[PDB]
């Protein structure tokens, strides 16, 4: 499974 | 869990020489939302561990330029120029496109330096733990280099193994040296049976072994 | 200005539940794209995901292991909290409170906090001074051997941590279930004995805070 970013830059 | 495969397990450099590790995944690490979320850390022991990069080839607050990342799709590489004592460290990736996050095996950095001799100092128990009817000898082997090195006890000119424990430190940060402690422990009563205690030390930088050595009735 | 702090029992038995607290300062969980993440590494072994909790209450756990994790926080005290139910010996390690930039990668971290699991018994060390061999040249090296301690770790410093260079403390190692460090701290023959040079050894897990000063033989 993909990880489900929170937050980027 | 996807699996981070980090090369080579163990670098040693000379001074001002580059530095690099190789990390490949069992899988792309390109997020379907097309970014790359593999990031690069350092740990030094007893220590935690300390971003370096974060995303491929960002440097976290504070690296230097001399530090730089690279790589696409499973194939990564960290690059060090100018490897200096404060890089000696644990070098690992780690990938989170991926649950798990999961991290590299590591690279232990390791530097070159000039050969030099241990510094050898030997301790007779102190009298607070003859007190208590124990008695260690502790011999302290300082700042050598190289790593080799072997120490032997012999008690009244005499090999003894048993009671016998090491420890080693990881390769100064300042000097590139290392350290050794070693202690032979005995009962009150063993250690009073003998005389003459005596820690020896085994390196390159000396044809003959570097020897201290003490006699009880002092 | 991010720090974070780990809190928790230095040792717990099999079966009971692991209780840690998270303490950060430098960003607030009420601030949008804040998370924090938990993370732990066995003594010389890999680190290991655990759980990450983010500002807008979103959780994630470790696949494998969620079963025995819950991760939870005070926003108003700037806290996390995680429990782990069921610990085994599997269990010991250092574990880490995180800063993370949202995509679980940690950009600042706790010192971590060592967590034994263990039905042996919590044992102070006993601390010995090393004087050098009584009866000369211009440095001399002094010594400090901690004995018999459980479980890690200590901490040692010289002259409450004012003698910082020329120290060199040593890896523990086990030693008939217990654990042993040795330090030596090396200083200029002008130096000692004339100044006072004292160790100083804490033992968190036994609440044991000793100090002993190195005296001539």
């Amino acid at each position: 499974r993909e990880a489900i970013v929170k937050a980027d830059e | 869990d996807v699996v981070m495969t980090q090369t080579p397990l163990s670098l040693s450099v000379s001074l001002g020489d580059q530095a690099s590790i190789s990390c490949r995944s069992s899988q792309s690490l390109v997020h379907s939302n097309g970014n790359t979320y593999l990031h690069w850390y350092l740990q030094k022991p007893g220590q935690s561990p300390k971003l370096l990069i974060y995303k491929v080839s960002n440097r976290f607050s504070g690296v230097p330029d001399r530090l730089s990342g690279s790589g696409s799709g499973t194939d990564f590489t960290l690059k060090i120029s100018r490897v200096e004592a404060e890089d000696l460290a644990v070098y690992f990736c780690s990938q989170s496109t991926h649950v798990p996050p999961t991290f590299g095996g590591g690279t232990k950095l390791e530097l070159k330096r000039a050969d030099a001799a241990p510094t050898v100092s030997i301790f007779p128990p102190s009298s607070e733990q003859l007190t208590s009817g124990g008695a260690s000898v502790v011999c302290f082997l300082n700042n050598f280099y190289p790593k080799d090195i072997n120490v032997k006890w012999k008690i009244d000119g005499s090999e003894r193994q048993n009671g016998v424990l090491n420890s080693w430190t990881d390769q100064d940060s300042k000097d590139s040296t290392y350290s050794m402690s070693s202690t032979l422990t005995l009962t009150k009563d063993e250690y009073e049976r003998h005389n003459s205690y005596t820690c020896e030390a085994t390196h390159k930088t000396s044809t003959s072994p570097i020897v201290k050595s003490f006699n009880r009735n002092e | 200005q991010v720090t974070l702090k780990e809190s928790g029992p230095g040792i717990l038995k099999p079966s009971q539940t692991l209780s840690l607290t998270c303490s950060f300062s430098g960003f607030s969980l009420s601030t949008s794209g804040m998370g924090v993440g938990w993370i732990r590494q066995p003594s010389g072994k890999g680190l290991e995901w655990l759980a990450h909790i983010w500002w807008d209450d979103d959780k994630y756990y470790n696949p494998s292991l969620q079963s025995q994790l819950t991760i939870s926080k005070d926003t108003s005290r700037n806290q996390v909290f995680l429990k782990i139910t069921s610990v085994d010996t599997a269990d010991s390690a250092t574990y880490y409170c995180a800063h993370d930039r949202g995509y679980y990668a940690m950009d600042y971290w706790g010192q971590g906090i060592s967590v034994t699991v263990s039905s042996a018994k919590t044992t102070a060390p006993s601390v010995y001074p090393l004087a050098p061999v009584c009866g000369t040249g211009s440095s001399v090296t002094l010594g400090c051997l901690v004995k018999g301690y459980f479980p890690e770790p200590v901490t040692l410093t010289w002259n409450s941590g004012s003698l910082s260079s020329g120290v060199h403390t040593f890896p523990a190692v086990l030693q008939s279930d217990l654990y042993t460090l040795s330090s030596s701290v090396t200083v200029t023959s002008s130096t000692w004995p004339s100044q006072s040079i004292t160790c100083n050894v804490a033992h968190p897990a036994s609440s044991t805070k000793v100090d002993k000063k190195i005296e001539p033989r």
